[PDB]
């Protein structure tokens, strides 16, 4: 049914879009690991501990 | 489509916070109705986690509010948050009311009437509030209130016994006192909508008194950026007294538990209610007391059709504006004078300026406006 | 010069002519509704990309 | 007319409309290692020799 | 009450410029300082006067109340 | 309607004018009145090209007190040339609701 | 004021002191049944509601 989604050209769209979305997953990886502290990768980089 | 004009919640927010016509011209004297609406949400955030920890019983009142600032982990920030935020709001009224006089705003007359409605439920509620403590101010605060409520002659000692519980001061007698101090805040609440939506048929006053629809505006985002500020800097004033004197506004005596054996050696309220205060000590009676103490918030709904002038607003008119800080003048005099003793300086100087606050108001500005009228032809 | 043309050569050379820019604007007749400049040079970017 | 160094940002992140809105998350960090060598260290050097950490050392060992 | 109708106007024109085409402080300590020279000297003597005189009975106020108790 | 110290009234209006600043902002008396339902009349009852000045010199009034600014001195409105364009108009649709008034108690 | 005087203004009011008095009366007989009125409950004997 959700074939509306398959086009030649509606794919397209998703090779002009995931370069943003490339990245906003290691905003994530980034800015909780702020927030709530997790000491998990705290222990990746040398300049915090 | 648009979908901030298609749907139905959207709707609503941009009809009144995104494309609105504002004037272009508004000072920062309009900056303090945002400033009320965020001090009114402070006050019930930070009241209702002193409610859990709070018992309303006279045996153990004073000995929760000490335990709160002791032992409950950041009992101590929100508790002096609570006390000198109600000053922030008092101050903040105060200029609100003070704007809408000088302006000509009450010509807007059903969001003037709903404002003198909100003034009287805001000083009930901060006087329930400090009764619940439990100090020797809040015992000699509830029985002056109290022994001039039983001074309306045909139903007043049926109220004064209802409030107590039926009874003296027991573990019952501040359960009616906290109950009807955490209801009423909701009531304003409510109030303040129904205030603004009164509002949005006109928009608002400008500093001229002159119409204004050809130079509007929209609220986004020139006002929304202007009003941001202003309460910015309004928590960081609010901080400096939280974190450098959070015992700068009140009174040391309020740290003696409650006596009726024991004796305070003065009798002072809060500072803004020392006003209201001086005005009553001023009556030889008991019944004329109430009266005039009721009579100098009520007046506020004559100003309407006290208004004789030509022009709305006091921007062109100079001899209207040596009686505005006349009557200004004459409310720093009552506060002084509201927390001094009763001996003979501060005696006749009390009454003289109980009578200068209804002279001005009823006397002087209706008939200062027409000498204008009649020194500019109309 | 035509031929050359291609949707990744339409989408690179309007970002560095209409993006971000600050465009002129003039208007004449009945015109309370038009934008102000500031609601008009805030339509030049899309907060996603 | 040669210029100043305004533009180190406008082209590459600050312009596609993201890392504006994302240096609230992502451009969070390392001040709290920056500004502690701020008002920590001029709150004990104005009190100096008058904290408990100051002085708990004669009290301590035993 | 919204923008297109509000009110009637003709043969008004204004000209405007980009933010981005501005100093952000063009004149601030030139003409902030001799403005507000101006705005002050025309509220003065509307609005101190006042304030003098509760200066006046502030000052003999707290002074028979303390000649009142000691000779 | 005094006869021989209508000089000094004379000079007490001038002081007025001056003391009240809308001619600093290149304001005539008529266009500072407060506008009820009665103002609203006459407003619409103006002759096209006197509501094109009026709206005008409100306009630029409203943009000199956004910016805390006075006009130069050379253009401040001169006592006499204040021009009370509004007042014959007023007086004719105050005079016509006082008639619906008497009507309607006798 | 003479906006308001007339021999019109109080010709309703005569007409309406009759739905005054009712404006009146009903809210003063509405004050006892609210509040229990005690010096006015036995005003007449016949309501004796307090059990
Ligand atoms: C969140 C939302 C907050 C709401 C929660 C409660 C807050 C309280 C509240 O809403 O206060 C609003 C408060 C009453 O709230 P409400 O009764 O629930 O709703 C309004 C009703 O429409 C009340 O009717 P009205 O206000 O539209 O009446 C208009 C006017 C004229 O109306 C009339 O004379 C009668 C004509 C027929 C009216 C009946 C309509 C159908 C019912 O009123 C009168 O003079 C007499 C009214 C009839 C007698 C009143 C008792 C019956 C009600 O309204 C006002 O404050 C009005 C302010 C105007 C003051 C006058 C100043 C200008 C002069
Ligand atoms: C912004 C306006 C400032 C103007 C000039 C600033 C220069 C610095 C000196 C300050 C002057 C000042 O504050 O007073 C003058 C200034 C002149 O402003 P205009 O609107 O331009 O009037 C034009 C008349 N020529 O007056 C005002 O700002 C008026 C202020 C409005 C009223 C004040 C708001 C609240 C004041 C006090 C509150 C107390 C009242 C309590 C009421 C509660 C009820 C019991
Ligand atoms: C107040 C805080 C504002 C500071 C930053 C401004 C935030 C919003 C701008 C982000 C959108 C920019 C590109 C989008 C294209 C566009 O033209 O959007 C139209 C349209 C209208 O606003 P703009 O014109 O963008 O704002 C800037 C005008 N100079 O976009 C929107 O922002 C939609 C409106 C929703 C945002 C609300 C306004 C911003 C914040 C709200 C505070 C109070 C306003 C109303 C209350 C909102 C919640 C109760
Ligand atoms: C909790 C109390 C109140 C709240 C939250 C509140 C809120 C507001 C807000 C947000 C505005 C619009 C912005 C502004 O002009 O500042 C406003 C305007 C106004 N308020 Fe209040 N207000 C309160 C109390 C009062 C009181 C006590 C009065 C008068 C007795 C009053 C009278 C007015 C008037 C006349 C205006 C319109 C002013 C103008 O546009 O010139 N309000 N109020
Ligand atoms: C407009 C809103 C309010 C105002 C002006 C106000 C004012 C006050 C004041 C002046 C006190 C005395 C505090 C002191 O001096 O020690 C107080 C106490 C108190 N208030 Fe409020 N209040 C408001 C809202 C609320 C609400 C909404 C609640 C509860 C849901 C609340 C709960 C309490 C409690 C529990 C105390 C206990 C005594 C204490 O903590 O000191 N308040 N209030
Ligand atoms: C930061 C911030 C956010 C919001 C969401 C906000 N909202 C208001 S209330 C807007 C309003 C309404 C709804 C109706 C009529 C008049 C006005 N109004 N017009 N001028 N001014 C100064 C006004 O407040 S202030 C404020 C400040
Ligand atoms: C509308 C209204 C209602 C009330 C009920 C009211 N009451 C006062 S004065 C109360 C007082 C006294 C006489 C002595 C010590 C302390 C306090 N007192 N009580 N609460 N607060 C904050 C105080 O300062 S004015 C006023 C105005």
């Amino acid at each position: 049914m959700l074939s509306r989604f398959l086009g030649p050209r509606y794919r397209e769209l998703a090779r002009n879009w995931i370069p943003t979305a490339s990245m906003w997953g290691a905003v994530g990886a980034v800015g909780l690991v702020w927030a709530t502290d997790w000491r998990l990768i705290l222990d990746w980089v040398p300049y915090i501990n | 489509t648009n979908i901030r004009k298609s749907h139905p919640l959207m709707k609503i927010i941009n009809n009144a916070f995104i494309d609105l016509p504002a004037p272009s011209n508004i000072s920062s004297w309009w900056n303090f109705g945002s400033l009320l609406g965020i001090c009114l949400i402070l006050q019930i955030l930070t009241g209702l986690f002193l409610a859990m920890h709070y018992t309303s019983d006279t045996t153990t009142a004073f000995s929760s509010v000490t335990h709160i600032c002791r032992d409950v982990n950041y009992g101590w920030v929100i508790r002096y948050l609570h006390a000198n935020g109600a000053s922030m709001f008092f101050i903040c009224l105060f200029i609100h009311v003070g704007r809408g006089l000088y302006y000509g705003s009450y010509m807007f007359l059903e969001t003037w009437n709903i404002g003198v409605v909100l003034l009287f439920t805001v000083m009930a509620t901060a006087f329930m509030g400090y009764v619940l403590p439990w100090g020797q101010m809040s015992f000699w605060g509830a029985t002056v209130i109290t022994n001039l409520l039983s001074a309306i002659p045909y139903i007043g000692t049926d109220l004064v016994e209802w409030i107590w519980g039926g009874f003296s001061v027991d573990k019952a007698t501040l359960t009616r006192f906290f109950a009807f101090h955490f209801i009423l805040p909701f009531i304003i609440t409510a109030l303040a909508a129904v205030h603004l939506l009164f509002l949005h048929e006109t928009g608002s006053n400008n500093p001229t008194g002159i119409s204004s629809d050809m130079d509007k505006i929209p609220f986004h985002p020139y006002y929304t950026i202007k009003d941001i500020l202003g309460a910015l800097f309004m928590m960081l004033i609010l901080l400096i007294l939280v974190l450098f004197s959070p015992d700068l506004l009140g009174d040391p005596d309020n740290y003696t538990p409650a006596n009726p054996l024991n004796t305070p050696p003065h009798i002072k309220p809060e500072w803004y209610f020392l006003f209201a205060y001086a005005i009553l000590r001023s009556i030889p009676n008991k019944l004329g007391g109430v009266l005039a103490l009721v009579a100098s918030i009520l007046i506020l709904i004559l100003m309407p059709m006290l208004h004789t002038s030509k022009q709305r607003s006091m921007m062109f008119r100079p001899l209207s504006q040596c009686l505005f800080w006349m009557l200004v003048a004459d409310l720093i005099t009552l506060t002084w004078i509201g927390g001094q003793p009763v001996e003979h300086p501060f005696i006749i100087i009390g009454q003289l300026a109980s009578i200068l606050y209804f002279l001005i108001i009823l006397v002087l500005m209706p008939i200062t406006s027409i000498i204008e009228n009649n020194l500019l032809k109309w | 010069r035509i031929a050359e043309v291609d949707a990744s050569v339409v989408r690179e050379v309007c970002s560095k002519y209409f993006y971000d820019q600050c465009p002129a604007v003039a208007g004449l007749g009945p015109i309370e509704q038009l934008p102000d400049y500031n609601r008009i040079r805030s339509g030049m970017f899309w907060l996603r990309f | 007319a040669a210029p100043t160094l305004t533009a180190r940002l406008y082209s590459l992140l600050f312009r596609r409309t993201s890392t504006f809105a994302l240096t609230i998350a992502v451009g969070a960090l390392f001040f709290e290692r920056a500004f502690d060598q701020g008002a920590d260290a001029i709150y004990e050097h104005i009190n100096q020799g008058k904290l408990w950490k100051h002085i708990k050392h004669k009290y301590e060992n035993k | 009450r919204e923008f297109g109708h509000l009110t009637r106007m003709r043969h008004v024109i204004t000209y405007s410029l980009s933010p981005f085409e501005q100093r952000a402080f063009p004149h601030y300590f030139t003409k902030g300082i001799p403005n507000v020279l101006r705005r002050t000297r025309a509220c003065i003597l509307r609005v101190a006067p006042p304030f003098v005189v509760f200066y006046l009975v502030y000052t003999w106020g707290t002074q028979e109340f303390e000649k009142s108790k000691r000779k | 309607a005094v006869a021989a110290s209508s000089k000094w009234l004379e000079g007490i209006r001038k002081w007025y004018y001056n003391a009240a600043g809308f001619n600093k902002l290149g304001l005539m008396r008529d266009d500072t009145i407060y506008e009820d339902d009665d103002v609203k009349e006459a407003i619409r009852r103006l002759p096209e090209n006197l509501y094109n000045d009026r709206v005008f010199r409100i306009k630029r009034a409203l943009d000199l007190t956004m910016r805390q600014q006075i006009l130069p001195k050379e253009q401040w409105t001169k006592y006499e040339e204040d021009k009370f364009y509004l007042e014959p108009y007023l007086k004719e649709v105050i005079r016509e609701r006082k008639e619906r008034e008497e009507w309607a108690k006798k």
